[PDB]
């Protein structure tokens, strides 16, 4: 079950 | 940084003369992941080369298995042709028997 | 035994040549069992095992989702490490991103990873406690603050010991056939003359799962024989793996030395 990768890396 | 590829050229099950099966090229360590890699018939290309999807190791080191469906025999001379950026002119490695 | 996930994915940038190459396999132990490619037909989370396709669509919707703005995310990483490395629009530029989780015999959480290489080398790694980061370099520690004072770590934290291992387990129940398995080294032992009067012997494990084995060696019982060609564990194709070790030894001492095959599919070890 893949994870909710939403945030980059400036946020 | 560049990581200059380890080549592996070999079998899926125990070499026989006139008997099918599988000549894997395995290249590993390599970075960037851009690669070229030719199953060789004679220092002729094997056009029908299927590969593996592009994954790495936990010290992100790159991984990918190039494979074709053969019969090996006394005759032909089977190996394994390679480009990347770390070499200047493709590094062949040869099918050891063993 | 104890179990694993993981997730490993690359992005790699075309300037010109369109939008980053995606490319997401997942895993379980030494399983690829799910794949996303961009430059791919399919758009969409496909199959690698046979036992993930008892799935429904409504995993496939889901699973074809996440991985759609995981690809997001990275293609928006790439211009922001650009920025973080003084770099240029011209260059190609590497993004791999490992995410998972390892559970106990008991299926019951053990530890979890949530990390990124830029290029190749390390950026910012999630920390065991699975709460803070670990900024490599300098452009990393920009990240780290962000994501520390925002908190992030617990939009991981709830995955990595939530979702990561019950899904794991699930998957180990479905796949119970295939993936609690345990297969063998299938042990060989070859000898050919070195120049006459010196020759070379080595020995095989050849159909094994998983990829963990130990090729040591032995010189007149005497576990000190280092000086041995080994090479990096291959893969075989058909879900199996491959591993040999030839040892040089003085023409007639052939029989003097002995070698030790380590795996789990053999009780006790194998002595050749």
């Amino acid at each position: 079950t893949y994870q909710w990768i939403i945030r980059n890396w400036e946020t | 940084i560049q990581r200059t590829p380890k080549i592996q050229v070999y079998s899926r099950h125990p070499a026989e003369n006139g008997k099918s099966n599988f000549l894997n090229c395995y290249v590993s360590g390599f970075h960037p992941s851009d690669i070229e890699v030719d199953l060789l018939k004679n220092g002729e290309r094997i056009e029908k080369v299927e590969h593996s999807d592009l994954s790495f190791s936990k010290d992100w080191s790159f991984y990918l298995l190039y494979y074709t469906e053969f019969t090996p025999t006394e005759k032909d001379e089977y190996a394994c042709r390679v480009n990347h950026v770390t070499l200047s002119q493709p590094k062949i490695v040869k099918w050891d028997r063993d | 035994g104890s179990h694993s996930m993981r997730y490993f994915s690359t992005s790699v940038s075309r300037p010109g040549r369109g939008e980053p190459r995606f490319i997401a396999v997942g895993y379980v132990d030494d399983t690829q069992f799910v794949r996303f490619d961009s430059d791919a037909a399919s758009q969409r989370m496909e199959p690698r095992a046979p036992w993930i396709e008892q799935e429904g669509p409504e995993y496939w919707d889901e699973e074809t989702g996440k991985v759609k703005a995981h690809s997001q995310t990275d293609r928006e990483n790439l211009r922001i490490a650009l920025r973080y490395y003084n770099q240029s629009e011209a260059g190609s530029h590497t993004l791999q991103m490992m995410f998972g989780c390892d559970v106990g015999s008991d299926g019951r959480f053990l530890r979890g990873y949530h990390q990124y290489a830029y290029d190749g080398k390390d950026y910012i790694a999630l920390k065991e406690d699975l709460r803070s980061w670990t900024a490599a370099d300098m452009a990393a520690q920009i990240t780290k603050r962000k994501w520390e004072a925002a908190h992030v770590a617990e939009q991981q934290r709830a995955y990595l010991e939530g979702t990561c291992v019950d899904g794991l387990r699930r998957y180990l129940e479905n796949g119970k056939e295939t993936l609690q398995r345990t297969d063998p080294p299938k042990t060989h032992m070859t000898h050919h003359p070195i120049s006459d009067h010196e020759a070379t012997l080595r020995c095989w494990a050849l159909g094994f799962y998983p990829a963990e084995i130990t090729l040591t060696w032995q010189r007149d019982g005497e576990d000190q024989t280092q000086d041995t060609e080994l090479v990096e564990t291959r893969p075989a194709g058909d879900g199996t793996f491959q591993k040999w070790a030839a040892v040089v030894v003085p023409s007639g001492e052939e029989q003097r030395y002995t070698c030790h095959v380590q795996h789990e599919g053999l009780p006790k070890p194998l002595t050749l």
